[PDB]
């Protein structure tokens, strides 16, 4: 439970990584405000840039192998089946 | 329990890793711009929609079944042996099984 | 410089605000209070408001989630408010910008148009939602109301991101 | 049915006022207009109500309902001599739309136990208001705006009495506080040549335990030179000219005393045609500018109705 | 009676005594609101002894669902919008499923089981007048199919709107189940629309649901997809009878694009019982085998209690060698304990 817990202190520590470069790369951008006459092209234009900005980034993005063994899977599931067991005393 | 907050704080970190991507994807990315009707530019964000509502719920659809796999191995892997987790975990399955029996006698006389 | 932005430092680890714009102080304060009431697993940390552009502060954390509280008895609360949209981004108008017209309940003594804040969010690409704060059981209703937007401006649970919340809470009349 | 339809989905809308409007006409009196019956109209405190249409009303079964109200009211007074009685009265040339029904005044006049003194003056009427006769069909009388004079008691029992014969229900009517100033606007664009009375203004302070008012007054001949730097498009009262002309009204009012007066609550619109309070006072007291607005009273009254 | 002038009279009445006696509109008392909810259990005994909504009661929801919140008689304010009469689909949303939509993904999940239950009655009652509208008219000498055919549309964005709704709050919930169990209660009154209401359209509802229920960890939610699946079977092959006696005249004829998808739904689910391959094309040392019957944790439940009762002397556990005589077994200790859903569903398909 130790080693499966500094695994996912590492895989988490190397995408703090990736965001602080995401977040570097962010700041160049700077200022855009947005005026009342121009307001509903300035809005629906960019969110066609929007809407195709994750059509590549959801695609890219595999069913994720998350490295998981023993003892994690075993004590979620009995939370499981605590949660379960109160649904299917609500539901009744 | 230190493990539900790894695996929220990693799905946290995911959700917003992803939307810092795609925060610069839009940044980054452009599109020809032209005059163009209202309604052309609702039809692409319907049609953009329901493409990415397909893919996020294949997305979401094949992670799910990756993760009933590995809990059906976990469970089976679980089970083969006895252990001292079974003395409350079968305790838990002869309630589970008749609540869902009490369950189908009600669905049964509903629906007659 | 004095200008806002929804991305410039990090978050932290499981910690969101929210940032309550409004003139009146009496209002928005038991607003602030009924939030803190409805718990969950995040903390909150509720900021206060008086109007657009803020006083330029280095303690700042990442703002997740903007709501513009208007008076519909009021015009000073939309005067104010016409001013605080001018020195936003784009990026705020992502399924971040909330807006609440407080005054519904009473159609009486109401001191602006509903189709006014209709048209407002209109040409901002803003939902726009209806409640008195002046009633403790619609309030709470409200607390409840502003705890479930900040789990998705957070990113507190998976597939649903902050543009979701824009396609599910969209406004269009019958083309019929 | 189907235009009962149509008339529904403008009120589910959020739209329903539009933004440019017409300035009201001269109302010029005709010879079938009564000089000596509107000028006991005038210079009365009213009390506004909407209502239901009536159903079989006939303009000649009069004389049957003048006594029956007349066996009823003193039968109210005594289950809680009286030398009452009441009249209807018919007034005619009031209306600009011919498909308009004729209003009629309701009056309770004392005998003469020796004119007698009035006590109590009802008034139905229906002016400009095409909008609801459509969706109503022939057998019913379309009159939505009621006018009473008098003690509240007195329209309670005579209240409970259309509701037991022609099958309608009173209701108050209320008018909100961003209507108070189109009809402020429109009464400084008024065409004036003679004596006038002062503009008066009344705010209220919301956020306050107590109450705060503020006596606010314009005179009229500074009002219209602040009107005409304002309204440069002529023929329409738009949108921008109503909502700019209330901004320098409240910069007037920054600069001396460092009080918004937009936070506030308007309620009370005194000008040279006529006074307004919110929850249905009027004191009309002009003669020319009459039906514009009794108009404008039933341009409100069938939104209460939809 | 359908006179004219005493439903107009009796909407001149009510509107008035809906905006008056509101809740909003006083000054907060407890007993005029126990009041008020008197006079709405009076209205909801009243358009069910009718079985059409009043006039008076969807014009009050056309200006109250923007200014209601989600409480303060909830279950009186979700009835009042269950026995709303059909119209257009373009005329509701944006009056009803734009503001319904806003306090949909917000509120509670007591909310979120309120609206389906809400919508399952809604459902009911729009199916019920549809089924004998074609039966009471003769008048009009031109074919109805342009009259159904309009009716089509309206009702089938009304399902795959709800059915929206319904892959769209479970990613809010997070597979949950008592959430699962009033989406598949909402698709029982969809399935049941050829044999009960003789109504010749059969839709069908997008995977997110389908691979959320085959993949749950209750039984009762796999019982209740083989009983929505069985009655899609017997709904479709009689419109495929349908589809033959109509041919020749070419009137009542169905898209291939409902036969191909509906191919990928019963290939995939045996898949994962009983071909014992899970992995298809929605899907993409025992992971041939981690999908059963007996290999499923809904009924791994049932299949530690078969090995107890076979001997309660046990030394081994072995749950993967129960085949051929002993597995007809299992499935008689199945089909007593209420699965008859399951049951019929393995005679037929």
């Amino acid at each position: 439970v130790t080693n499966t817990e500094e695994e996912l202190i590492r895989e988490c520590e190397e995408m703090w990584k990736d965001m602080e470069e995401c977040q570097n790369k962010l700041s160049l951008i700077g200022t855009e405000t947005l005026t009342d006459s121009n307001a509903q092209l300035s809005l629906l234009i960019m969110q066609v840039k929007c809407l195709t900005a994750e059509l590549s980034q959801w695609q890219k993005k595999t069913p994720e192998t998350i490295p998981l063994t023993e003892d994690v899977l075993i004590t979620l599931g009995k939370e499981e089946f605590q949660k379960l067991r109160q649904d299917l005393e609500m539901v009744l | 329990d230190r493990m539900t907050l790894l695996l929220r704080l990693r799905a946290q970190t995911k959700q917003q890793l992803l939307e810092y991507k795609s925060m610069v994807d839009a940044s980054e990315e452009k599109t020809p711009e032209q005059i163009m009707q209202e309604k052309q530019i609702e039809a692409k964000i319907e049609d953009l929609e329901n493409e990415i509502e397909e893919v996020k719920v294949a997305f979401e659809i094949k992670k799910l079944a990756l993760d009933r796999m590995r809990l059906s191995t976990a469970l089976k892997k679980n089970l083969e042996k006895i252990s001292r987790q079974s003395s409350v975990l079968m305790d838990n399955m002869k309630h589970l099984l008749e609540l869902n029996k009490l369950i189908m006698k009600s669905q049964q006389e509903s629906w007659d | 410089m004095s200008v806002l932005r929804p991305l410039d430092k990090l978050p932290g680890l499981n910690t969101a605000t929210i940032l309550l714009v409004g003139t009146e102080d009496a209002l928005l304060q038991q607003l602030a209070d009924s939030m803190l009431k409805e718990d969950c697993a995040s903390e909150l940390k509720v900021h206060l408001a008086k109007s657009l552009p803020l006083p330029s502060s280095v303690n700042r954390p990442r703002i997740d989630l903007i709501v513009f509280v208007v008076n519909l008895h009021s015009k000073y609360s939309l005067q104010n408010t016409e001013e605080s949209l001018r020195h936003v981004d784009a990026s705020f108008f992502l399924g971040k910008v909330c807006f609440l017209a407080t005054g519904a309940g009473r159609e009486s003594h109401c001191s602006i148009h509903r189709h006014t804040v209709v048209k407002l969010a209109h040409t901002y690409q803003s939902p726009l939602l209806y409640c008195d704060l002046e009633v403790e059981g619609f309030r709470a209703t409200m607390a409840q109301r502003l705890v479930r937007v900040l789990q998705i401006c957070a990113g507190h649970v998976p597939g649903v991101s902050a543009l979701n919340l824009l396609s599910l809470l969209r406004s269009s009349e019958g083309p019929s | 049915l189907q235009k009962r339809l149509e008339s529904v989905r403008k009120q589910s809308s959020f739209i329903l006022t539009p933004p440019r409007r017409k300035i009201p006409q001269c109302s010029q009196l005709q010879e079938d207009v009564d000089p000596q019956k509107v000028a006991f109209l005038l210079h009365k405190q009213w009390t506004l109500y909407s209502l239901t249409p009536l159903y079989k009303f006939s303009y000649s079964n009069l004389k049957e309902y003048s006594r029956l109200l007349n066996a009823f009211i003193v039968a109210e007074k005594q289950k809680g001599d009286f030398n009452i009685k009441v009249i209807f009265s018919t007034l005619l040339g009031m209306k600009g739309t011919q498909r308009d029904p004729e209003a009629f005044l309701v009056q309770i006049v004392s005998k003469s136990q020796l004119e007698g003194k009035v006590l109590w003056t009802g008034w139905f009427c229906c002016v400009f208001g095409d909008s609801l006769l459509e969706t109503v069909s022939e057998d019913f009388t379309c009159l939505p705006l009621f006018l009473a004079n008098g003690a509240e008691s007195n329209t309670a029992i005579i209240g409970t009495w259309f509701q037991k014969t022609f099958d309608c229900y009173f209701s108050p009517l209320a008018i909100n506080a961003f209507n108070l100033s189109w009809m402020a606007a429109m009464w400084t664009a008024c065409k004036m040549d003679h004596y006038v009375a002062t503009t008066e203004f009344l705010w209220s302070v919301p956020c306050s335990p107590q109450s705060l008012d503020i006596s606010f007054a314009i005179h009229p001949e500074d009002a219209k030179a602040l009107w005409d730097s304002v309204h440069k498009t002529p023929g329409e009262v738009t949108q921008e000219e109503v909502d700019l002309f209330m901004d320098c009204l409240y910069s007037h009012f920054h600069r001396h005393f460092k009080i918004h007066l937009s936070a506030t609550r308007l309620v009370r619109v005194s000008t040279s045609v006529a006074s307004a309070h919110t929850d249905g006072k009027i004191k009309i007291l002009c003669h020319k500018y009459l039906i514009g607005v009794l108009a404008y009273l039933t341009e409100l009254a069938i939104f209460q109705i939809e | 009676v359908r006179d004219e002038p005493v439903l107009l009279r009796f909407y001149y009445w009510l509107s008035q005594t809906l905006q008056e006696e509101c809740i909003w509109y006083k000054v907060n008392n407890y007993e005029h609101g126990k009041e008020f909810t008197n006079f709405l259990d009076t209205i909801i005994r009243a358009e069910c002894f009718l079985q059409e909504g009043f006039y008076s009661c969807e014009a009050f929801l056309y200006k109250s669902l923007p200014l209601w919140d989600g409480l303060c008689c909830r279950s009186q304010f979700l009835q009042l919008v269950s026995w709303i009469p059909f119209s257009s689909f373009s005329e509701v949303k944006p009056l009803l499923f734009d503001h319904l939509a806003q306090l949909f993904f917000t509120s509670t999940i007591y909310f979120k089981c309120s609206v389906l239950q809400s919508l399952k009655e809604l459902l009911q009652n729009w199916l019920l007048w549809l089924s004998m509208d074609i039966h009471m008219k003769p008048v009009t000498n031109s074919p109805l199919e342009t009259t159904l055919g309009g009716s089509m549309n309206s009702v089938s964005k009304l399902i795959h709107y709800v059915g929206w709704l319904s892959t769209t709050a479970m990613r809010l919930e997070s597979n949950n189940t008592f959430l699962l169990h009033f989406i598949l209660d909402f698709y029982e009154k969809v399935c049941d629309i050829y044999i009960n209401y003789n109504l010749p359209l059969v839709v069908l509802f997008p995977p997110g649901i389908f691979y959320s229920a085959l993949l749950s960890l209750d039984t009762s939610i796999l019982n209740q997809l083989c009983f929505i699946m069985h009655r899609y079977r017997k709904n479709l092959t009689a419109a495929k009878k349908n589809e033959l006696v109509q041919k020749t005249k070419s009137e009542f004829n169905f898209s291939s694009k409902t036969y191909q998808e509906f191919n990928h739904y019963l290939t995939s689910m045996v898949g994962c019982l009983w071909t014992s391959k899970p992995f298809g094309k929605g899907i993409y040392a025992e992971y041939k085998n981690s999908l059963n019957v007996v290999h499923h944790p809904s009924f791994l439940s049932y299949a530690v209690s078969f090995l107890l009762q076979e001997s309660p002397e046990e030394r081994t556990v072995n749950v993967s060698s129960i085949r051929g005589k002993k597995w007809s077994w299992y499935l008689d200790y199945l089909f007593s304990q209420g699965l008859q859903g399951l049951k019929l569903f393995i005679r037929s398909s």
